[PDB]
DNA sequence: CGCTCTGCTCCTTCTCCCATCCTCTCGATATGAGATCAACTAG
DNA sequence: CTAGTTGATCTCATATCAGGAGAAGGAGCAGAGCG
């Protein structure tokens, strides 16, 4: 058995099965449970974070450490890994009573007896973030000792219903699973800190007037370099206002430790055609979009038409000129050729769109097709999920796996598949993010690659850059704080356009005060 | 008290687009800063802010 | 003789009101994904 | 009983001088009256 600092012991045959890093998280964990305060499990996707908390309920209950050992728990995730999360504590700590507070669930009485049950049990309550909104009045009435977060960025906007029922519980232990801990600005950081231990960032107006302008207005092209510098010693001072809290290993310094296959993150600019090309003209050119620009309207109309315009002229339906034909569209024409070429090769596809109408599109096309698919978007039924993920993940008989990006990323397991392609962006980059990493997990035996598809000249590709500037202030906070700023684009409301290519001793302290002033 | 439609009626005017009463408009104007007033009850706000 | 209790005029604020009825012209004035639930819609 | 399909509904997320008149309050002074 392995004995950590104070009374902790994890079993033995349990410990051994973890990594390094894992190991590694669950003492940084239970140095949490004694400093009683929360934390970010901020491991990418993949890196394994349900089994680094697995094992340290598990070494919590077995180590007999109100409540004696562990108490009853709540574990909050999407919908579509809440049976995930039940498999892996079945396989890895079969002891734990694990019940689903959901529809699908295994009640089959009234659920606020089962919530009362795990309660009074000292069970694993695995619940939705719709079911937290919605019984806030019960799950916050009986004294919970953790409340793990899986996914926990569906916390980030401070003032949704979801995030201020899941601020409720009363219990110090917050931990959220989150391999993306930032999406679109330094608000859903401030959100989630709030969230595992309320004091640190402080209020948010603060937050926002010390950090948040600070930190964002040098990252702009046009930053002066005392902004730039000023920018750099906020980023640097929050950088360390959150690392005890944070624990965010790549897969760059585990990759050698963990024996991945190779990884390639290609970006394929692909071209509108010419109906398609005329119809974002029309478009751009149309009288909606001039009164977009004169701020009269709404911007997301135009946007979302645009969006909907490079996926496919699903806009004017114009045999084999059916709704949604593929040769429409360059991108699919992209996705055909592709498509052959992997099949040709004997691989597997993991075909994601942020629209769900795209998606029927797609399976259209691969009907069309002798392509063998398989479809999960949100309209399936939970409970059919992670079978579905299951089937695509054992048979290779199934050749491409359709997604939507909000319910085919998020959490679940896809090593089965060995192609992954991106096919339309999102605005927030940590959508793209997670989708790509469905593959390149602990268990892929093959040689992943992503391909994120693209219509050069377009709204997509600003879309590209929003998400760029997104992710470099991101990673002025995450990993370092010397990061370039993001020059290719002004980011301004021009992407209407077409443009189609072709004891310290008070010394080493004095030290530091001297040289953050300075910069 | 919201007074009813009838006191505040809403007409279609030449432009398809409704035509609101000022009731209305200041009704509107009374929920919205109600509404962030309730906000930022909900999650602590300084005191300044809220007055 | 100190201290209070009116109280007296007076200046300040403030709020209200300003005929009835009739005619005409003229200018200004989003969209989809996911979740929940409830009705089916059948097995 | 009992799962799968169908609609409604909610949330959430995607960018960039030429009035006047009267009534109510407060102000300061003046005195009366009693400890
Ligand atoms: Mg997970």
């Amino acid at each position: 058995d392995a004995e950590f600092d104070e009374g902790f012991k994890v079993p033995g045959f349990l410990f051994k099965k973890l990594f390094k890093y894992q190991q590694t998280g669950v003492r940084w964990l239970w140095e949490l449970h004694c400093q009683q305060a929360g934390g970010i499990l901020g491991d990418e996707m993949g890196l394994g974070k349900t089994i680094q908390i697995i094992a340290f309920l598990a070494g919590l209950s077995y180590s007999k450490i109100r409540f004696e050992g562990l108490g009853p728990t709540v574990i909050v995730c999407p919908t579509t890994v809440m049976h995930q999360w039940v498999k892996e504590f079945h396989t890895w700590w079969p002891p734990f009573r694990v019940a689903i507070l959901h529809e699908t669930g295994s009640y089959t009485h009234k659920k606020e007896k089962l919530i009362r049950d795990v309660a009074h049990c000292h069970g694993i309550l695995i619940t939705s973030y719709s079911y937290i909104r919605l019984m806030q009045d019960d799950i916050s009435r009986y004294d919970w000792h953790y409340v793990i977060l899986d996914e926990g960025h569906k916390i980030r906007n401070p003032n949704a219903a979801v995030t201020l029922a899941c601020k409720q519980f009363r219990t110090p232990h917050r931990i959220i699973l989150s391999g993306s801990p930032m999406q679109n600005n330094l608000r859903e950081l401030w959100s989630l800190f709030d969230f595992i231990f309320p004091g640190k960032l402080g209020t948010l107006p603060v937050f926002m007037e010390q950090f948040s302008v600070p930190i964002t207005m040098g990252g702009y092209s046009n930053a002066s370099p005392v902004q730039v510098k000023t920018a750099y010693k906020c980023a640097c001072v929050l950088r360390d206002t959150i690392n005890p809290y944070l624990l965010r290993r790549m897969k760059s310094d585990v990759k050698m430790s963990l024996s991945l296959p190779d990884k390639n993150e290609q970006v394929l600019f692909c071209r509108l055609t010419d109906e398609q090309h005329k119809v974002y003209q029309n478009f751009v050119d149309s009288k909606e979009v001039y009164r977009i620009l004169n701020g009269e309207m709404q911007i997301f109309s135009g946007l979302i038409a645009l969006r909907k315009i490079c996926n496919h002229p699903d806009l004017f339906s114009g045999e084999e000129d059916q709704f949604g034909y593929w040769k429409r569209s360059g991108k699919m024409i992209v996705v055909e050729s592709l498509l052959k070429i992997w099949h040709k090769q004997g691989q597997r596809v993991l075909l994601f769109s942020q629209s769900r109408q795209m998606l029927d599109i797609l399976e259209v096309f691969l009907r069309a097709q002798k392509y063998t698919y398989l479809k999960m978007d949100g309209t399936t039924t939970i409970a059919s999920r992670q079978p579905l993920i299951t089937r695509y993940n054992e048979d290779t008989s199934i050749f491409v796996f359709l997604l939507t990006t909000r319910v085919g990323g998020l959490g679940v397991n896809l090593t089965g598949a060995n192609r992954v392609v991106i096919y339309d962006p999102d605005w927030n980059p940590s959508t793209d993010t997670q989708a790509r990493e469905r593959a390149w997990r602990i268990g892929q035996k093959k040689q992943v690659t992503v391909y994120r598809l693209l219509t050069a000249g377009t709204i997509e590709e600003k879309i590209y850059h929003r998400q760029i500037f997104k992710q470099f202030l991101t990673n002025r906070v995450l990993k370092d704080p010397k990061q370039r700023r993001f020059f290719k684009s002004n980011d301004l409301y021009e992407l209407f356009t077409l443009t189609s290519p072709d004891p310290l001793a008070s010394s080493s302290l004095l030290a530091k005060m001297r040289a953050r002033n300075h910069l | 008290p919201v007074p009813p439609l009838s006191v505040r009626p809403a007409v279609v005017m030449q432009g398809s687009a409704r035509n609101q009463d000022d009731l209305t408009h200041k009704l509107a104007d009374i929920v919205k800063i109600n509404n962030q007033l309730r906000r930022n009850e909900q999650n602590g706000a300084a005191a300044h802010v809220i007055a």
